[PDB]
RNA sequence: AUCGAGAGGA
């Protein structure tokens, strides 16, 4: 009667964006950026990449309330180097590993018997 | 697996709950603070079958 | 509830991915904080949980019976011969990050009850409405979609904050505010009010 | 069902209370919490 | 009968009974179209403009506490320490 | 009442699994333990949604209309 | 043929009943984790089984004997509000409010007392998978 | 290769165990969590009872028929109801089914899935067959009837992902483990006696060394090396369910790259 | 006494209650569905027609809707209904009845509301599925469980209304207790179970996770503090980042029995300026109790202060439990081998200690004490010396529970459960007792059939010498039920006693207020005190404190 | 019993003294007597220890009852309760008790009396006695649904 | 900004208590008679046997928030392994002169006695401690 | 020694002595007359009830009274130039704060104490049963010596329970 | 809807 419908996961409703962008009102050269319609399989992913660069001072993440499905990403980088390309320039790190696996995956597949 | 015992009245099904009651036709020894005339009450609860 | 006196109502749902899992893989149906457990004693709840498993894992099913020879060291001899361990607790990895949860967790099947009252039959809510005609106070209960009861010992509660037009206010625009003619000597209702 | 069918209420020194004749007729903590709690009670 | 300026020996101090009832009082003239004095920062509700309001000791109206006896004091929010 | 497709714990398929436990079970006599082990049931979560089941239908099933 | 006699209240004021009906009888090294029994050689007759002093909805409880009494109580008060299928016929009679769960199973811990309660038949919950743990505090 | 590199060592039809080399942890369990949740599906959707005169009520057996197991390897070639642009549903998005079995027999008429038929033109393309995997060749009891009892249906087959219900997770179970000696010590275990002789012996450990007495804890040395087996219900074979996993990850990985593109 | 003082009342709501970690404290988890119905009479002002229009326009379905427009000369338009309910023009001064917004004023109450406590003003977070949600740590004060405890709802009606309760009723403001001068909410069960986990000098977290925690706290300063540690591997403590929430300008000093300024069992609390020198936060600190930091934080700047506080603990307390865990298994209850036996021959040496007192009257004589006389007697005589064959037990009990047995855990944190929970659970339950004897003789001369009669010992008078864990004996069992029944008994009628006696105290001290010259007095004029407690001073603002003027030497007086 | 006794070296050692605990209430004649110190003497009797030692005595022995009941096994109650209590019950004259029978006939107003235990016959000779009401406590504007003279009731505001 | 202290000291207990990362060391110092030391030493990290001597240096440099490495490499240790960061707070006396101060880092605490006094020992909130070999 | 009372001077201490922290071992700059002729001028102006004629006056001192005794005892001058070593400028806001702290601690007129003189009191003895138990034994007290003893309190009981003599 | 009965939840 109050339950919120189920494809309020990834459905995306009027108005809202897939990605929001506001700096943080405290800590100079930081942004934190609003992340719509998902949970931490992208929030965890997303950090843990983003601690491998040395040029990152700042990268963390929480979900707000197990209510909206819905995170947001703190990151805080070096004077001048954006913290936008930080982001950008870690998502491909991801893609390049996961690119990597689809194709040891199935090389490795085709030589098992069953 | 319905085993009963209800009486159906009315169209639903009605229970009869076990009434209690103290027996009947044995003599009990009462007391009864003296503060108070008496002191002490023999006492027979009295009906036939 | 289950089958020991353990009364507690859902607080969340976690789908499959959200939720801990085992070494196997295994979701839990059911998560209980560990505190209503000593409060509360019901060490049977956990024993139950400890034989049931067994029961899941040999086929045989479990002699739950009251007083009768079995040990909770007799259910661990066989527990641990099956591949766990001998209390019940499994190594479980948090969900949320796939780390291992740093403390064991105790695991298991509990037969489960499902009580009636599910808040969708509990659920009410009136601001304003139908009202009886003794008293033009709002009529009981939400079956004819009713109030509340603004009781003596609730009265008592208010006067502790003070709040006093709240007092005005929950006992006249909530309830009853009616209104009379007064006779200036005579003071009671009997004035004939031709209006307007 | 079954529970209901075998129940015990008693109209009105000590009544509410668990007592040693009990023992194996009435059920030692069968009975509805509050109320008239430890009056009725079930076989 | 009623108490002149001077032997006013109250509590000289804003009881949170007067705040809050003070606040009230304005929270209703605010609410319905009524002159409003301080600089609105932008804010736009009738409770938080009288918070504003009683930091910068502007309301009008004067407390009136009785005493037991009958005959009362005085005192206005301008001449009251709030705290 | 009816076995469940698959179980509620994993989600493995159950279902088709009813049909040939009575047959394990009966036919050529056995132990519930190898009965869910041949079955394929290894998970104790899925192991559960068979040997705790009761097929109710079969007495729904013995109603005239 | 004179094996069990019928007994109240009242007569059973002047008999001597042993327990546990071997414990209690024969003639007179030991498991540490198993309970602690006390022991009178003049006994009239038996009780038959112990559980038997339980009535219908406490004889659903497992191990009621390690659980603190006044839960054992709550228990049974629930066990009355408990969700399953309380008759086959159902699906044809017309009676005010009924509930039914979706697909019942036996419990997995079984009190002996059950098999004439016919629970493992008629069941009223589901034997799901326990985590007792601390996790998001809900 | 490149980064990740994965050995398989057990493999079928159903069951895929293998390693997962050189991989920090936030990749392994976003792969799950998607293998879970975020592959698609299709299964039943739309359910129009004609006639029921089974004692199991409508709504009941219709939601069994969600749960029940359908191919959808050509999964991807098929729009979402959503994503397509006709009225409720057509061929190039929702594959139909219909139910047909009346007791005419007077010992018990059971049902089956093997008993569902298509209905929509398929384009010819592979989706949509209920999966058998009985061993007589029935898969999965359907439902019940009697002597004298019909069940008349016509179900709507749709896309979807585990987050909307749980019907459409190609799931099963997935088998997770990293570090079965605990050298990185995320875990502190729970002992009366000893640790040694009151756990077990995981089934991982044989290819992963014992640290030794008289070493040091290891403070710096991090998340390699996880132990995976993952099941398929069969809607999506086990090969492609993985890759799948992958896929999604990176095709939404993407989709916000792309969307940052658009501020 | 039912419609006059106890009337129904319009504007309310009634549910289940379910727990939110990630709620604030001043905060009510109000159900979308009720927040659909749930009106609030405002004005049309210049300030808000922006939002009003809008709203009227969002009709009685989509959230920040509203219901019926209220006009000048006094017409009631219908929104759901009536055909003008796709426009309408917003005059200046009328009412727009609305559904509510989130964050306005509303009385949040529990019965059996024995307080002021119990009717508390909250903060309002319209919230999707159907419960009513609130914070972990205002349970105490109206005394509320999830097993289904159902709670109330009331939504004010003028503005003033309004304030009368943001302004005495308001969550905050009942945070310290003017009945027990101290703080009556504090961090319970989860966020109190882990806090302890978090603060162990033992425990670390590191960067994966610190910075996690760090923008977990929303009023965080954006500054990592600098690890206590950064030898080969940069760690965090968990007392360390725990101060990141602890606001700065706070202070705390204690010094329990064993306390060193070293602490070598990491006992007492050091707090400089909202950060942590050493200790293990508890009960005692984060607890609702009196020289705990809850009470301090209140009485510095501010309430609300203390209030965001609250939420900020958990939240943080809450996301380290979360990825660090914790349960409860039949194995926290199993005793080592070589101590459960040293505990039934502390029964069996306090039991074969009752054989020699009851030879004694059996003697009879005897030397039977002067009173103690007695019959009392012999029957008080065996009450304490089993009462002490289990708490000696109990103890014995403790000491098993090495540290990480997790029972002790929830008892070392004071969660839930205590000592006599822990004794029952392992060792034995004990002598059961009806109307503060040991079981009375129900039968003539014996308590059972079992038994022969006349046997005073105390197998036979309710003594149970077994755990839960090894489960009880038939005869026991019974009796512990006997016992526990008379518990429930209490429940239901000697409340009412209790509940009468109240209703009397209520309804006998009322209009006894302090007066405008701090004279206490009735609706007479009759004084009753001159100045309130006799220092003309409020309970909330008072503290424990010490008169080192009394104590001490003649001589360390003078130096 | 155990007594803390101002040592003359300056600091409190405890006095170990032998007291005396007696079933039995004759305060009257027992302080009397040879032996005994009659400035400590204490009977937890009330309300003998009021017709004994005057009304002043009584204030501080029911306090001191209401304290051995609720202050016992860890439980704490600020005195200014407890004490206001205590004080209603003491200033009427006696003791006035807390039921019907006292405090409600105290020459109070007649509805907020009627809003207790006895009710119709409190009203009846209201009507009977030709009762004036104050109207100014609690109760009395409650059931006249108004603002009562409570916290934010108090005073009235002007300009 | 300069190091500060440094002195050899030699390990007389080790005493696991209720802690198995994180124990306690008892140490006396190398010349200076008049010296003692107590402190929290992670021996999970850190390694410390029985009659095993050490190096203790203090120092207060090697609002600005904490950056990670980036080595760069802005100097300090390689020949310094075990480092930690704390606070002062209240000081001792027990002699005149002396004299011992109370160090806290994060909770790991340290009691250091004897009388160099000091005065380049700071009352201030920056407190390091270096440990080699 | 250990007593309720108003306002935490304890602690307005280590607020003092780390605000504006001294710290050592470093001399005050306080005459004897900054310290002494401050408290006792204190003393005047802490305020509980106000007036100006005598009967007024002297039941003001007769309720500050206790407070003084504490106050009097831990601003003294051995101790505030010992243990704690405080300056002209902190010892003004010592000064200033408790006074400060002081007339914050009044009780508001407008309190309705009466009912708070309950239910506080009703409150623990109705939630200190109905809790109710749990759970088994003993378990009263309290409760059953106990509640019951409480109701005799509140009727004057005439018939008492148990008759208790205590002779020194 | 009114009066009356019972059962259950905190
Ligand atoms: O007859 C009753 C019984 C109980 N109550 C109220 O409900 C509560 C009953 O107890 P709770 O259910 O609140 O907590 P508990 O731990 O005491 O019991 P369980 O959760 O295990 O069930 C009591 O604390 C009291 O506030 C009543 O108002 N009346
Ligand atoms: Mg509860
Ligand atoms: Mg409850
Ligand atoms: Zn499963
Ligand atoms: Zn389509």
């Amino acid at each position: 009667m109050n339950a919120p419908d189920r494809f309020e996961l990834f459905l995306l409703g009027e108005g809202e964006s897939k990605l929001k962008i506001d700096p943080d009102t405290k800590a100079p050269n930081a942004v934190v950026i609003t992340f719509e319609k998902e949970d931490h399989t992208l929030g965890n992913l997303i950090r843990a990449e983003l601690l491998n660069d040395r040029k990152v001072l700042f990268a963390a993440y929480k979900v707000e309330h197990p209510f909206f499905a819905r995170f947001k990403l703190r990151i805080q980088t070096t004077e001048g180097y954006d913290p936008k390309d930080a982001l950008k320039n870690a998502c491909n790190s991801i893609i390049n590993k996961l690119g990597a696996l689809k194709t040891n995956f199935e090389t490795e597949w085709n030589l098992q018997t069953l | 697996f319905d085993m009963g015992g209800y009486f159906i009245i009315n169209g639903s099904e009605k229970v009869l709950i076990a009434q209690e009651r103290s027996a009947g036709n044995i003599v009990q020894v009462f007391k009864k603070a003296a503060p108070s005339p008496i002191s002490h009450v023999a006492e027979i609860r009295s009906a036939l079958e | 509830a289950s089958r020991h006196g353990q009364k507690g109502t859902i607080g969340i749902t976690y789908r499959r991915e959200d939720m801990p899992f085992t070494a196997e893989g295994i979701v839990p149906d059911l998560i209980i904080n560990p505190h209503a457990i000593p409060s509360r004693m019901t060490v049977a709840h956990l024993i139950e949980c400890l034989l049931s498993k067994v029961a899941a894992l040999s086929g045989n099913e479990g002699d739950a019976s009251p007083f009768t020879d079995i040990t909770v060291e007799g259910i661990s001899k066989l527990l641990r011969e099956h591949g766990y361990q001998s209390r019940g607790f499994e190594v479980m990895y948090n969900g949320h990050t796939g780390k291992k949860l740093m403390a064991q967790i105790f695991f298991g099947p509990t037969y489960y009850q499902r009580l009636r009252h599910m808040v969708d039959d509990k659920i009410h809510a009136r601001a304003r409405g139908p009202m009886q005609v003794l008293t033009r106070q709002p009529v009981e209960g939400r079956s004819r979609d009713g109030g509340l009861r603004f009781g003596e010992m609730e009265r008592d509660c208010m006067i502790a904050h003070g709040a006093a037009s709240f007092l005005k206010e929950r006992l006249m625009e909530a309830s009853d505010a009616f209104r009379v003619h007064i006779c200036g000597i005579c003071g009671l209702m009997t004035v004939i009010a031709k209006l307007n | 069902t079954l529970s209901h069918l075998r129940r015990t209420n008693t109209p009105i020194a000590k009544p509410r209370q668990l007592h040693n004749t009990h023992w194996g007729l009435v059920c030692p903590a069968e009975t509805p919490e509050g109320q008239a709690c430890g009056l009725v009670k079930n076989l | 009968k009623a108490i002149p300026k001077d032997q006013r020996a109250t509590t000289p101090y804003m009881t949170k009974y007067e705040r809050a009832r003070i606040l009230g009082t304005r929270a209703l003239q605010i609410s319905m179209n009524a002159p409003v004095f301080v600089d609105l920062e932008g804010e736009t509700d009738p409770l938080r403009i009288a918070m504003k309001e009683l930091a910068e000791k502007k309301i009008p109206l004067v407390i009136r506490r009785y005493l037991p006896d009958g005959s009362f004091e005085d005192w206005s929010v301008e001449e009251l320490i709030v705290d | 009442m009816i076995v469940p497709v698959r179980c509620f714990s994993c989600g493995k398929v159950v279902g088709d699994k009813w049909e040939s436990y009575l047959n394990l079970l009966q036919e050529d006599e056995l132990d519930e333990g190898t009965a869910l082990s041949r079955l394929g049931l290894k998970r104790y979560c899925c192991r559960r949604m068979i040997l705790t089941h009761v097929d109710l239908i079969e007495k729904f099933l013995r109603y005239n209309p | 043929e004179g094996l069990v006699e019928y007994i109240d209240a009242e007569e059973e004021e002047s008999i001597l009943i042993a327990m546990q009906p071997e414990d209690l009888e024969p003639a007179e090294d030991v498991d540490p984790a198993k309970r602690i029994r006390v022991s009178a050689t003049t006994f009239t007759h038996c009780e038959i089984h112990p559980s038997m002093i339980l009535g219908v909805a406490a004889s659903i409880i497992p191990f009621p004997d390690h659980n603190q009494s006044p839960r054992n109580t709550y228990q049974s008060a629930m066990g009355k509000q408990a969700m399953g299928v309380f008759l086959t016929n159902y699906n044809v009679r017309m009676d005010t409010m009924a509930n039914i769960l979706y697909y019942p199973q036996k419990p997995l811990g079984t009190t002996r007392a059950m098999e004439y309660l016919k629970f493992r038949e008629l069941p009223a919950g589901q034997n799901a998978i326990v985590a007792i743990a601390c996790y998001s505090g809900y | 290769e490149e980064g990740p590199q994965v050995k398989i060592r057990e493999a079928s039809k159903d069951n895929v165990d293998f390693i997962l080399s050189n991989v920090d942890l936030a990749m392994a369990n976003s792969l799950r969590r998607v293998m879970i949740a975020e592959i698609p599906t299709l299964a039943i959707d739309s359910v129009e009872v004609e006639t029921n005169t089974t004692v199991l009520a409508d709504e009941f057996i219709a939601h069994r028929l969600g749960l029940i197991p359908l191919q959808s390897m050509d999964i991807e070639q098929l729009e979402y109801s959503r994503d397509c642009f006709c009225e409720d549903h057509c061929d190039k998005c929702s594959v139909v089914l219909t139910l047909q079995a009346f007791g005419e027999s007077e010992s018990t008429t059971n049902v089956y899935s093997k008993d569902l038929v298509i209905v929509s033109n398929l384009m010819g393309r592979n989706i949509g067959h209920p999966i058998i995997q009985d061993k007589e060749g029935n898969g999965v009891l359907i439902c019940k009837l009697r002597k004298g009892q019909e069940l008349k249906l016509t179900c709507v087959a749709k896309k979807g992902i585990a987050k909307e219900h749980a019907k459409w997770g190609p799931a099963a179970a997935i088998e997770f483990e990293y570090d079965p000696w605990n050298k990185l010590k995320h875990t502190d275990y729970w002992y009366e006696q000893d640790s040694a002789k009151e756990w077990p012996q995981s089934k991982n450990c044989e290819y992963e060394d014992p640290p030794n007495e008289g070493d040091p804890f290891d403070y710096k040395a991090q998340a390699d090396t996880f132990y995976m087996n993952v099941e398929s219900v069969g809607s999506i074979p086990v090969d492609q369910v993985v890759v799948r996993g992958i896929d999604t990850l990176q095709k939404k990985v993407a989709s916000i790259l792309l969307a940052l593109t658009q501020m | 006494r039912g419609n006059l003082m106890g009337k129904r009342v319009d504007f309310s709501a009634r549910t289940v209650i379910s727990g939110d970690p990630n709620l604030e404290l001043d905060q009510v988890g109000v159900p979308k569905s009720i927040a659909k119905t749930l009106t609030y009479p405002e004005v049309v002002t210049p300030y808000n027609i922006d939002r009003l229009t809008q709203l009227v326009r969002n009709g009685p379905n989509e959230h920040p809707g509203a219901k019926y427009v209220i006009r000048d000369s006094g017409d009631r338009i219908d929104l759901r209904y009536s055909k003008r309910a796709g426009d309408i023009q917003l005059q200046y001064g009328w009412k727009v009845e609305r559904h509510i917004m989130d964050n306005d004023p509303v009385l949040f109450n529990r019965q059996p509301s024995l307080h002021k406590m119990s009717m508390m003003a909250h903060r309002v977070k319209v919230i999707p599925y159907s419960t009513f949600r609130l914070n972990l740590s205002v349970t105490s004060p109206y005394n509320a469980d999830f097993d289904g405890d159902e709670m109330n709802l009331h939504v004010p009606q003028s503005e003033e209304t309004r304030a009368e309760l943001s302004q005495l009723c308001a969550v905050p403001l009942q945070i310290v207790s003017p009945q027990s001068n101290k703080p009556c909410m504090g961090i319970v069960q989860d966020t109190l179970c882990g806090i302890r986990k978090l603060t162990l000098r033992d425990t670390f977290i590191e960067l994966d996770q610190v910075l996690n925690m760090l923008y977990w706290v929303p009023d965080w300063d954006g500054v990592i503090p600098t690890p206590a540690i950064i030898k080969p591997k940069p760690l965090w403590s968990g007392k360390q980042i725990l101060s990141v929430a602890i606001p700065n300008g706070i202070h705390l000093q204690r010094f329990d029995e064993g306390t060193t300024l070293l602490s070598p069992k990491d006992n007492g609390m050091l707090i400089i300026d909202g950060q942590i020198i050493f200790g293990v936060v508890e009960k005692k600190t984060v607890g609702s109790s009196n020289g705990g930091l809850i009470h301090v934080v209140t009485r510095e700047k501010g309430p609300q202060v203390c209030a965001k506080l609250f939420g900020n603990i958990q939240k943080v307390v809450n996301f380290w439990l979360l990825h660090n865990g914790f349960s409860t298994g039949i194995g926290d209850t199993i005793a080592d081998g070589p101590t459960m036996r040293e505990i039934t021959e502390t029964i069996a040496e306090a039991k074969k200690k009752v054989l020699d007192v009851t030879k004694e009257a059996q003697a009879n004589l005897l030397t039977a004490k002067h009173g103690m006389t007695l019959r009392e007697s012999f029957e008080d005589n065996v009450v304490r010396f089993l009462n002490e064959a289990r708490d000696k037990a109990g103890r014995l009990a403790e000491v098993n529970l090495k540290d990480l047995n997790n029972v002790k855990q929830m008892v070392m944190a004071g969660s839930k459960g205590s000592f006599i929970n822990i004794a029952q659970m392992s060792a034995c339950v004990g002598q059961q007792s009806v109307e503060g004897k040991r079981i009375a003789f129900g039968f003539v001369d014996r308590t059972l059939p079992h038994f022969s009669k006349d046997d005073y010992s105390p197998e036979s008078k309710g003594f149970v010498e077994n755990s839960y864990l090894r489960g009880l004996t038939p005869q026991e069992f019974f009796f512990h039920a006997m016992g526990g029944r008379e518990g429930l008994i209490d429940t239901a009628v000697k409340t009412a006693e209790t509940g009468y006696i109240q209703r009397r105290l209520v309804k006998a001290l009322e209009d006894i207020m302090v007066h405008y010259d701090n004279t206490t007095r009735n609706s007479l004029g009759n004084v009753i005190q001159f100045i309130y407690g006799e220092d003309g001073m409020d309970a909330a603002h008072i503290e424990k404190q010490s008169l080192d003027t009394i104590g001490g030497s003649d001589a360390a007086f003078e130096k | 019993y155990d007594r803390k006794v101002p040592s003359p070296t300056g600091e409190y050692v405890k006095e170990p003294e032998w007291v005396l605990e007696t079933d039995g209430v004759n305060l009257s004649e027992v302080m009397t007597v040879p032996g005994i110190d009659p400035t400590r003497i204490y009977t937890n009797s009330f309300i003998d220890i009021m017709e004994v030692l005057g009304i002043e005595a009584g204030r501080a022995a029911l306090y001191k009852e209401v304290y051995n009941v609720i202050a016992s096994d860890g439980s704490y109650v600020n005195y200014r309760h407890m004490a206001l209590l205590v004080d209603v019950m003491t200033t009427q004259g006696g003791l006035t008790s807390v039921t019907r029978h006292g405090f409600n006939r105290s020459n109070t107003g007649a509805l907020m009396r009627c809003s207790f235990e006895e009710t119709v016959e409190i009203l009846f000779e209201a009507g009977a006695s030709a009762e004036l009401d104050d109207c100014r406590g609690v109760s009395e504007n409650v059931i006249l649904g108004q603002m009562a003279p409570i916290g934010t009731g108090a005073f009235d505001v002007m300009i | 900004s300069n190091t500060l202290f440094d002195d050899i000291f030699q390990v007389s207990e080790v005493d696991p208590g209720r802690y198995n990362k994180v124990c306690r060391i008892e140490a006396a110092s190398t010349t200076q008679d008049q010296c003692k030391l107590t402190l929290d030493i992670n021996v999970e990290l850190f390694p410390v046997a029985a009659q095993d001597s050490l190096t203790v240096t203090i120092a207060s440099s090697l609002t600005r928030s904490w950056r990670p490495p980036q080595a760069g490499d802005r100097s300090l240790a390689d020949d310094y392994d075990y480092v930690m960061y704390g606070t002062a707070y209240k000081f001792e006396e027990v002699s005149k002169d002396l004299i011992a101060v109370y160090y806290s880092f994060g909770g790991l605490l340290m009691r250091l006695e004897g009388n160099y006094r000091n005065l380049n020992n700071l009352k201030q909130e920056n407190a390091y401690l270096l440990i080699r070999r | 020694a250990n007593w309720p009372l108003p306002v935490n001077i304890r602690r307005i201490i280590q607020n003092a002595q780390q605000t504006f922290h001294i710290d050592h071992t470093k001399p005050s700059d306080l005459t004897i007359k900054d310290i002494v002729l401050g408290v006792k001028d204190l003393q005047e102006n802490l305020l509980v009830l106000r007036g100006k004629n005598e009967i007024i006056q002297n039941a003001q001192r007769d309720a500050v009274t206790l407070f003084c005794c504490l106050l009097r005892s831990r601003l003294a001058t051995r101790r505030v130039l010992q243990e704690y070593r405080l300056t002209k400028q902190a010892f003004d806001w010592v000064l200033s704060n408790i006074e400060a702290q002081f007339l914050r601690s009044v009780v508001h007129p407008g309190e309705m104490v009466g009912v708070l003189a309950a239910q506080s009191i009703g409150e623990p003895a109705t939630q200190m049963t109905l809790n109710t138990f749990h759970f088994a034994g003993v378990a009263s007290k309290k409760v059953t010596s106990g509640v019951p003893r409480l109701k005799e309190i509140l009727n004057v009981a005439k018939n008492m329970k148990t008759p208790s003599l205590t002779v020194y």
